[PDB]
Order: C-alpha cells, then sequence, then structure tokens
C-alpha cells in the first residue's frame, strides 16, 4: 500500500506540473498578442510623423 | 510752377497707392498659406 501511495502521489505532482506549464504558455501567448497590437500603435505614430 | 507742384502732388498720391496695394497683396498671401497649414494640422489630429 505504501508503494501504491508513492505511485499515485508522483502522478499527481506530474499533473500539477503540467498545469503550471499551461499557465506559462498562456502568459506567453498573451504577451505576444500585446506586442503585435503595440506594433499597430507604433506604425500609426509613424504615419503621423 | 503751378503745373509742376500739381504734378508733384500726383506723385505723392501714386507712391502711397503703390505701397498700399503691395501691403494688401502680401496680406492675402499670408491668409492662403494659413489655410493650407490648418489642413495639415487637422490630418495630424486625426492620426492622434
Amino acid at each position: 500500500l505504501l508503494i501504491e501511495a508513492e505511485k499515485v502521489s508522483q502522478s499527481e505532482i506530474w499533473r500539477r506540473r503540467r498545469q503550471e506549464w499551461e499557465i506559462q504558455r498562456n502568459n506567453a501567448e498573451a504577451e505576444m498578442k500585446q506586442i503585435d497590437a503595440q506594433l499597430k500603435s507604433l506604425t500609426v505614430r509613424r504615419e503621423a510623423a | 510752377r503751378s503745373m509742376v507742384t500739381q504734378l508733384i502732388q500726383f506723385g505723392s498720391t501714386l507712391q502711397n497707392i503703390i505701397e498700399r496695394q503691395d501691403a494688401e497683396s502680401l496680406n492675402a498671401l499670408l491668409q492662403n498659406q494659413a489655410k493650407e497649414l490648418i489642413l495639415t494640422t487637422l490630418s495630424i489630429q486625426d492620426k492622434t
């Protein structure tokens, strides 16, 4: 039973690790869309200049 | 002599008229240039 407890605990910390990976991926994609919209702002400023 | 002083009165009047019309033409030119400049500043405000 202790062996089986260690196995299921290792699987659970793998799942929590994967969830943290997914949160990092979503932050990276959000920053990428942010920088594209800021590029649109900058080319508008270029047209004004 | 009376004829000559009459003529010099005409000369003074003509000098004043010439300087006055040059001032007026310069004024109209300044106004048209102001019109073009305000068009450009409108476009810049749109981009803002």
